[PDB]
């Protein structure tokens, strides 16, 4: 499927994860960043590339990013 | 009357006015001038 | 999900029951031959009516009864390629790859002996 | 959560009537996704794939084709009636795998107990070039 | 040398009909092709 | 390339013949051009005045270098 | 129950929030940063129910806006009557109506445009005006310039009227949501009052005003020699003289012997021979028939009286079997949406401005208004522009109510409800419908060029080769050319010229004639239903899908208008019912393009030219018999034979067409930059634009942003459809003035 | 008589060109009354067609085979056959006019950056600030290039926001 990275510029903001339409985010401890909270993607097999954690990650640039390719039936978004 | 010219310095008003100045000046050349082409004082 | 009255009516149902497609009763073969025949035999129709030899009386039928048996062989050929890259992999005998094989091999016998079966009634 | 729960089939459906955007062969080919929730009276709800229907005083149970629309109907519940549903998917096999609340806490939060994966340890925009991964296999990203 | 004057009755067919035909059944089967 | 080698002024270039059976008599006899016996189209990619000037003249001399164009692909 | 509630000020008429534009939105309240702010000020400035969720609010700010239309209507038309009055030859046109071109624009002559002021006839120069003006006010019994510059003041006075009267019923006197909510006392009022009152003053107008004026007319006597209107109206000599009825003095309406009045209001049905309108009297006897007829509806609801019906148990009683909860929760609908009732109010406008454009050209009601072949082309192409463009703005708030008014909770088993549950169902029913028609009709058309070219023309479906004729319409036009001889007896001829008769001319020119219908016409008929059934595919998969979809299933959380849901699931561009809306305006613009050129043709081959004594000879002769059933026949016989006049219109007072032409077609093709491409590619344009401003050191405080992926699309869209308009409308009038 | 081109005035499509046109004005002019608006109207549109074709005779205007003038753009060759009004001079005007509103644009660009929320004086101009800096921008060039003398007309690649390469 598609594949979900996450850098150190995350600040933990839980944003990228309220705004995942089919929960490929996720929150883990940390100690890089004042909220004490990492974004993860354990779920990366059921994320579809639809962009919506980047349009709601409030750094400059983008802490997580999302990169098309290998299209399954579960990234392809198919009730069939 | 200073909301009111705050209104009139409003973007869209002063480039209607700067619209109206600028294609009267042109009209009234042509009209005075008839058709000039070249430049010969 | 959604039940309606047409689909869930039981005049539809007994008539889609005793179709050959959903009968369940019998061997491919012999639904193929009935689907081809069937066909086939609508098939004519078109053919023997406005193709470019219809203004001339005579060769019109027969001229429409090879187009016929043509666009036969094509479907059959068609049926054949799809039964064979379908089912090439793991109750109905029909959902089968040779079941669908023989299926075809049905449906071209029938659709010649209806386009045979045309051509005598448009003669008569 | 503590133990992962395990689905019912025989919890009742929320009165509905018949849907069209529902399962399709789909549904009896590959997986499908069952959410369920626990409703404290009964109540009006809108479906992500047709109108509206009313939930029973208990358990509730639908199914769905897609995660998405489980994630869908699971965040509305949440934010109109605070309902925290569940939802797990069933392989044609009937392999039953627990999705949504996978440490039960939701993902919101942290919990403390979850390893974090597919995580960069550089800034973005310090990758190397694909001149620099080529003939490969690695994309720039995936070091 | 020169072709035979039934050539155009022939050839032409055979490519606007039965060549592609083949083609596309040999296409079909290797799109659909499964290990 | 006979005809046009021995007229290059008024006779039109063929480039290759039509045998269409969805073709009308009326089409037929509309397409027979530059006295030909059925129906052609009149060459436009100018491959007649090239080989005009590089010396080809004889409808053998192309049968030959088609073949050995064939020989070389 | 029913009574005014009205507040008392509760918005101060003040200029401080004229200075900040940003207001009516607490996103737009904080200023602006980037340059789509600016856009978005003119995007969100009538969004009333994004500004605030309060509908009292939302509805007086309706009223207020409704008010505003209505005062820049009756500003524009008293601008209309005031140009009839001093820069037009209404005067001349009067005298000899079928010599004298109506002409109402007159130009300055600055830079050689004064050649645009043509020889109109009468001994004036201006623009040959299409709107019909002139007829209107012939009908109406207008006479002398005066009579236009009253009625130029009255609608000065009435629009600044409106205009005082949208200020005071906003910021003085803003009426409550109750006063709104009270739909059955708004519907009565509206029939009796708005339709019925209107109808029966426009019959006392025609009555006792304009149907002397047309008898004398229509007699050959000086306008100038015409007795005022309200010589007519005072004095009763001449009125008895003209109909001598009016000798009765009202006796015949009281004592219900009304067949007395049957010599002024007449049952003449057909076309008047001296003019080639309507008869006057049978207009009259209209008005005064859907006066009574809504004067009677406007008493069928319950207000505060007890008697009457109630819509809301109207709604609720009407449930079938087969429907479960038949139009329960429509009534909480209709009272608390503005977009349900903006959907219904638009469709039903636009079907209706169809209908106008129909039963006008087939029916021409004004003086010498079918001679004028120009003024009846613009019209039926504005009419049917003007209901096109209602139909799908219908559609479109009709998906803004599918997404934002939509409650689950009151459509639990409701009609809404089934609907959006078989919407699956609808939708590939439509496009399978849409796609037969398609096949059908246009490889019916591929079908024939293909023949045509192959050199069969027997194979051809045409009118000498295979006979696909109308015969529904023709049994049709035959039984309504029958119906004065036996279903309706007392018409003195047919209800029009268009089912059958004889040929009408006025001045030489055939003002009507019959109309034959062959295989072409039913080919372009079927061609329209299909378009139109294409057009309704679309924007109802906006409707329906709406809220969610197999591909989206939380559409409805990403609002109405939003430009995609990312490259996810393969792509889910162009994917909201905004989206759908933008896709199917292309499609209603090529119906009704395909439709005018339909009605063009047709009129210019079969019905309009010049009558001789050997017979009519039309204007093309009548080639669509022959030409419109294939595609080259159009590119050719009608888009090629045409278009000469726009294109030799240079050096002439049609050259403005011939630039407006030009300007159309530049428009059109600048339309398709913004059609096509994205966002990204403009953005780093613009940020190299961005980085050579700030080496000069003019970098704006403001930053430049490309235009959204939404915005975009409105811009293509918005210039497509203004490059075709305009190109259709130079085309055909140009051609219609020069050849007409 | 450069290009192969002969002068306007004795050129004979240029003479034939205002025959016609005079010829199409008397036909449009002789289905109107001498004493009508529309007769007065058209007097004076052929009075401006005859003064429009005296003024483009005798005054260096060339037409070639058409009767149509031409405009010849390369200086020094206009400049010695008297075309220099033709292009050279306006093309002049016009870039002083374009420096003059690049000039003004730019006063108004800086002078209102130096103040809190410059956003709102762009979208709300200050109108006495926009007049002064018009009828201020009559020197444009000498300012100019005192600005590229002392390189504040000029930002320096340091403080320019940049992209990534
Ligand atoms: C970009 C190309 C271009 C150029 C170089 C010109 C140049 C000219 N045209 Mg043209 N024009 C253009 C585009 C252009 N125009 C377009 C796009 C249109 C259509 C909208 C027109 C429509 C048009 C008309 C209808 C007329 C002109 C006229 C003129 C003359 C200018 C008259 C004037 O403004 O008063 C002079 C004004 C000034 C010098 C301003 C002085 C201000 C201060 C003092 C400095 C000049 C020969 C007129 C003319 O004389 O024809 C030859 C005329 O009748 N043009
Ligand atoms: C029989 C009485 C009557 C009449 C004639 C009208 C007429 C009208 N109403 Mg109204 N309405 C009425 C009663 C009436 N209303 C009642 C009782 C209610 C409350 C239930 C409403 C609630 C209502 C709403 C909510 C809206 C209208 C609107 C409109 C306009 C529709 C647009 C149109 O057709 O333009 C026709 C235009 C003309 C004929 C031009 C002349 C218009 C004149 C000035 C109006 C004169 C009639 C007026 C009602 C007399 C009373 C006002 C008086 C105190 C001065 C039209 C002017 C719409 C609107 O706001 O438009 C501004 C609108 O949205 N009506
Ligand atoms: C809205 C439409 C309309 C209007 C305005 C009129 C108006 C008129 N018609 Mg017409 N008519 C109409 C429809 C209309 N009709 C229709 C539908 C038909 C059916 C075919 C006719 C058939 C018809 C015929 C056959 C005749 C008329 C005639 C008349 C006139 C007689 C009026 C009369 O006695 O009525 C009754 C009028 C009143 C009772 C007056 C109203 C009460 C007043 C206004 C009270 C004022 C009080 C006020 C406070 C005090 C003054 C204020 C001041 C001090 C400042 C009048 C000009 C007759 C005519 O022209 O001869 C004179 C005639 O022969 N009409
Ligand atoms: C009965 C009339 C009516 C009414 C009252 C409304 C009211 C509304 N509509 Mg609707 N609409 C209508 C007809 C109507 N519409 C029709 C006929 C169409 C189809 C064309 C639409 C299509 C439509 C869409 C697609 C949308 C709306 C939206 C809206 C809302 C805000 C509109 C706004 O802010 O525009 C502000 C004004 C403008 C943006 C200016 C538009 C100017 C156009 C694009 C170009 C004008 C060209 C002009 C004719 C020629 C210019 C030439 C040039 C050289 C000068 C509001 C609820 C929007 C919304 O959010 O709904 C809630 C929305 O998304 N409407
Ligand atoms: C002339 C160009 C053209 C054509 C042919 C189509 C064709 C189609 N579009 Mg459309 N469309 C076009 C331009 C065109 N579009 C443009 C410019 C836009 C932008 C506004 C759209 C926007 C649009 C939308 C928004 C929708 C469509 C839909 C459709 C389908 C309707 C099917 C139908 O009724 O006709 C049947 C098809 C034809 C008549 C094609 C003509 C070709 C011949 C006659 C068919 C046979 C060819 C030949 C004999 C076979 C060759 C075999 C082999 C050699 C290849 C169809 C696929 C709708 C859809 O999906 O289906 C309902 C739909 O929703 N289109
Ligand atoms: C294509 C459709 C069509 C159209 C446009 C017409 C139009 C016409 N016909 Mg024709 N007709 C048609 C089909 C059509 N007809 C088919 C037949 C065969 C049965 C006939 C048989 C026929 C005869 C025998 C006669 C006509 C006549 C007429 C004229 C007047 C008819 C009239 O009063 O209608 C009513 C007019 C209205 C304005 C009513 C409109 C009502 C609106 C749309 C709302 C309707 C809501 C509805 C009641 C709700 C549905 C209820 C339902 C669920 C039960 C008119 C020119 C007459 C004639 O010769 O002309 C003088 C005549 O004598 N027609
Ligand atoms: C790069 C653009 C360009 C081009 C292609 C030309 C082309 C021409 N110029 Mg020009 N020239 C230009 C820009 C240009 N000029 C500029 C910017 C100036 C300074 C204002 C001049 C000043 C100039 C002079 C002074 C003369 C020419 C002359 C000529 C001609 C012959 C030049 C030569 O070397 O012999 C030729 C038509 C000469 C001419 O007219 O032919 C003898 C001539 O005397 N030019
Ligand atoms: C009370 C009184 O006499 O008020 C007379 C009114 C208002 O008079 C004054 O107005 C001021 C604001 O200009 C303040 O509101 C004052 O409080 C108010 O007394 O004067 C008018 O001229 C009436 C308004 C005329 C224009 C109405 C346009 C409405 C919008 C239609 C579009
Ligand atoms: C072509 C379009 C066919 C649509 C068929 C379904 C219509 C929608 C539908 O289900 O309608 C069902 C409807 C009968 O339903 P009911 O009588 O229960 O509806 C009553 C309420 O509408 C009140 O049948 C018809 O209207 C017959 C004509 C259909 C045409
Ligand atoms: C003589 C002539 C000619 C020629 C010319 C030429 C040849 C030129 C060149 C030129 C060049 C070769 C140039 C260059 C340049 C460079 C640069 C680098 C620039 C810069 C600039 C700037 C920077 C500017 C600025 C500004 C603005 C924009 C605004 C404000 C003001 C100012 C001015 C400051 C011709 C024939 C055509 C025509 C006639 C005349
Ligand atoms: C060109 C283009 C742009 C760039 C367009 C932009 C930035 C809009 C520019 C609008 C200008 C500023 C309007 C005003 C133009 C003139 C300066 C005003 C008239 C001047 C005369 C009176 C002198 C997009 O942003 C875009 C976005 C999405 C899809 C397609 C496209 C697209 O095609
Ligand atoms: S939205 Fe961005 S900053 Fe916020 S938790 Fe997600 S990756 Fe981190």
């Amino acid at each position: 499927a598609h594949v979900v990275k996450i850098y150190d510029t995350c600040i933990g903001c839980t944003q990228c994860v309220r705004a995942c339409p089919l929960d490929v985010l996720e929150m883990v401890p940390w100690d890089g960043c004042k909220a004490a909270q990492m974004a993860s993607s354990p779920r990366t097999e059921d994320c579809v590339g639809c962009k919506r954690c980047e349009t709601a990650c409030p750094t400059d640039f983008l802490s997580v990013r999302v990169y098309l390719g290998n299209e399954s039936t579960r990234s392809l978004g198919l009730a069939y | 009357m200073k909301d009111f010219t705050t209104y009139l310095s409003t973007a869209p008003v002063v480039g209607l006015g700067w619209a109206i100045f600028t294609s009267g000046l042109l009209i009234e050349i042509n009209r005075f001038f008839p058709d000039p082409l070249v430049f010969s004082f | 999900m959604l039940e309606t009255p047409v689909t869930s009516a039981p005049i539809v149902a007994n008539y889609l029951s005793n179709l050959p497609a959903y009968r369940t009763g019998v061997a491919p073969n012999l639904r193929g031959v009935e689907i081809g025949l069937a066909h086939g035999f609508l098939l004519a129709g078109p053919f023997i009516k406005l193709g470019p030899l219809r203004n001339v009386p005579g060769a019109a039928e027969v001229v429409g009864c090879m187009s016929a048996a043509g666009l036969v062989l094509i479907l059959a050929l068609c049926l054949s390629l799809y039964g064979n890259a379908a089912f090439q992999s793991t109750q109905d005998p029909l959902m089968s790859s040779e079941g669908w094989a023989k299926f075809a091999g049905g449906f071209t016998v029938g659709g010649l002996s209806g386009v045979a079966w045309a051509y005598v009634l448009t003669q008569v | 959560p503590w133990k992962q729960p395990e689905l019912d089939p025989d919890t009742p459906s929320p009165i509905f009537g018949g849907s069209t955007g529902g399962l399709l062969r789909k549904a009896q080919v590959e997986e499908f996704y069952v959410t369920t929730w626990e409703s404290p009276k009964e109540q009006i709800f809108e479906m992500p794939t047709g109108g509206a229907a009313i939930m029973r005083k208990g358990p509730n149970l639908l199914k769905f084709a897609r995660k998405e629309q489980c994630l869908a109907l699971t965040t509305q519940l949440r934010t109109k009636f605070k309902m925290t549903p569940c939802f797990y998917r069933v392989y044609a096999d009937g392999k039953v795998e627990y999705l949504h609340p996978k440490d039960g806490v939701y993902p919101e939060k942290v919990n403390a107990g979850r390893v974090g994966v597919n995580q960069n340890m550089r800034s973005i925009g310090e990758n190397v070039d694909p001149i620099k991964v080529k003939f490969t296999g690695s994309q720039p990203f995936t070091i | 040398f020169v072709p035979p004057a039934w050539a155009p009755s022939l050839f032409v067919p055979l490519t606007g009909l039965v060549l592609p035909a083949i083609g596309m059944a040999w296409a079909f089967t290797y799109i659909q092709k499964e290990k | 390339f006979e005809q046009w080698v021995t007229d290059p002024i008024h006779v039109r270039p063929i480039a290759h013949a039509i045998w269409d059976p969805h073709f009308g008599q009326p089409a037929v006899e509309a397409f027979t051009r530059g006295g030909a016996s059925g129906p052609v189209n009149i060459a436009t990619s100018g491959v007649y005045q090239w080989w005009y000037t590089i010396g080809l003249r004889s409808n053998q001399e192309l049968y030959v270098s088609s073949v050995f164009l064939a020989l070389v692909s | 129950k029913v009574k005014i509630a009205v507040d008392r000020n509760p918005v101060e008429t003040n200029f401080e929030k004229w200075a900040k534009p940003g207001h009516f939105s607490r996103a737009l309240a904080k200023g602006p940063n980037t340059t789509t702010w600016i856009w978005n000020l003119h995007a969100d400035a009538h969004d009333f129910d994004n500004h605030t969720s309060d509908l009292e609010e939302i509805s007086r700010k309706v009223f207020s806006a409704h008010f505003g239309q209505l005062g820049i209507i009756l500003i524009w038309l008293s601008g209309m009557y005031f140009h009839g009055a001093r820069f037009s030859n209404y005067e001349g046109w009067l005298s000899d109506p079928t010599h004298i071109k109506p002409s109402a624009q007159v130009v300055w002559p600055i830079v050689g445009q004064e050649i645009l002021n043509g020889d109109v006839g009468g001994g004036f120069q201006g623009i040959q005006i299409t709107s019909g003006f002139f007829q209107l006010w012939r009908a109406s019994g207008i006479t002398s310039e005066l009579q236009l510059y009253s009625t130029a003041i009255g609608g000065l006075v009435l629009a600044a009227a409106c205009f005082f009267a949208g200020w005071f019923h906003y910021h003085k006197a803003a009426p409550k949501l109750e006063w709104f909510q009270n739909v059955e006392s708004m519907l009565n009022h509206h029939l009796a009052g708005l339709l019925g009152l209107g109808s029966l003053a426009w019959a006392g107008h025609q009555i006792h005003v304009s149907l002397p004026v047309n008898k004398l007319l229509d007699a050959g006597v000086d306008p100038k020699e015409i007795p005022l209107p309200h010589e007519f109206l005072l004095n009763q000599s001449i009125i008895a003289d003209l109909y001598p009825s009016f000798s009765k003095g009202l006796a015949p309406f009281f004592t219900l012997n009304w067949a007395e009045y049957s010599d002024f209001l007449t049952f003449k049905g057909g076309l008047n021979p001296v003019t080639g309108g309507l008869w006057l009297s049978d207009t009259a006897h209209h008005h005064l028939a859907i006066a009574v007829l809504f004067l009677v509806a406007g008493h069928q609801y319950r207000t505060n009286w007890g008697i009457g019906h109630s819509i809301k148990d109207i709604l609720e009683s009407h449930k079938g079997p087969f429907t479960g909860n038949g139009h329960a929760g429509l009534y909480e609908i209709l009272t608390t949406s503005w977009h349900a009732q903006l959907a219904i109010n638009l469709a039903l406008f636009g079907s209706l401005s169809i209908i106008v454009a129909h039963h006008m050209y087939a029916m021409p009601p004004y003086p010498y208004l079918a001679t004028d072949y120009g003024t009846q082309l613009s019209l039926f192409t504005h009419h049917m522009w003007i209901g096109g463009f209602c139909v799908v703005g219908a559609g479109a708030h009709a998906a803004i109510f599918m997404v934002r008014d939509y409650d689950p909770t009151n459509n639990y088993n409701n009609l809404l409800d089934r609907v959006i549950r078989h919407r699956d169902a609808i939708i590939s029913h439509l496009n399978w419908v849409s796609i037969f028609l398609g096949f059908h009709s246009f490889g019916l058309y591929i079908h024939n060029d293909t023949m045509s070219a192959l050199g069969r023309p027997q194979d051809m479906f045409s009118d000498t080769a295979i006979q696909l004729q109308p015969v529904f319409a023709q049994w049709i036009q035959n039984t309504h050319f029958t119906a004065p001889q036996l279903t309706a007896p007392n018409a003195l001829a047919a209800t029009s010229l268009t089912w059958g008769g004889d040929v009408v001319a006025v001045g030489g020119k055939v003002a009507m004639m019959p109309i034959a219908l062959g295989t072409s016409d039913f080919l372009v008929h079927h061609i329209h239903a299909f378009t139109i059934h294409v057009t309704v595919l679309i924007l109802l998969k906006g409707v329906l899908f709406a809220r969610s979809s197999r591909l989206i299933p939380d559409k409805a959380n990403l609002g109405f208008r939003f430009p995609c849901d990312g490259p996810g699931r393969g792509g889910t561009c162009q994917v909201s019912a905004w989206d759908h809306v933008f896709l199917g305006l292309f499609w209603m613009y090529n119906s009704l393009s395909i439709v005018i050129f339909h009605f063009s043709w047709k009129m210019q081959s079969d019905v309009w030219g010049t009558v001789t004594d050997s017979g009519v000879s039309h204007i093309t002769g009548g080639n669509f018999a022959q030409s419109a059933n294939t595609i080259n026949g159009w590119l050719r016989d009608f888009l090629w034979a045409q278009s000469s006049q726009v294109i030799q219109s240079y050096g002439s007072a049609l050259s403005a067409y011939g630039l407006m032409f030009l300007g159309a077609h530049f428009v059109w093709a600048f339309s398709l930059m913004f059609l096509f491409s994205g966002r990204g590619y403009w953005q780093e344009l613009i940020e190299s634009i961005v980085w050579a401003h700030n080496k000069l050191r003019v970098a704006p405080s403001i930053q430049p942003r490309a235009l959204s992926i939404t915005q975009g699309r409105a811009v293509g869209v918005a210039h497509y459809l203004l490059g075709g308009i305009a190109t259709t409308w130079s085309f055909f009038l140009a051609r219609i003035i020069a050849v007409g | 008589d450069v290009a192969g081109l002969t002068p306007c005035s004795e050129s004979k499509a240029y003479n034939k060109l205002e025959r016609k046109e005079l010829k199409t004005l008397e036909k449009r002019l002789k289905k109107y009354e001498p004493g009508s608006a529309p007769y007065l109207a058209l007097q004076a549109t052929k009075e401006r067609t005859q003064n429009r074709f005296k003024n483009y005779a005798k005054a260096g205007l060339l037409c070639g085979n058409d009767g149509l003038p031409h405009l010849i753009s390369d200086p020094g060759l206009a400049l010695r056959f008297n075309h220099a009004g033709e292009v050279f001079i306006p093309t002049f005007g016009f870039l002083y006019v374009a420096g003059y509103i690049g000039h003004v644009g730019r006063q108004y660009i800086i002078k209102s950056k130096e103040d809190a929320k410059p956003t709102d004086k762009e979208i709300i101009l200050d109108v006495p600030l926009a007049l002064q800096l018009a009828f201020q921008g009559w020197a444009w060039p000498l300012a100019a290039i005192q600005e590229l003398r002392n390189g504040s007309l000029l930002e320096k690649d340091e403080n320019i926001t940049v992209s990534p390469r």
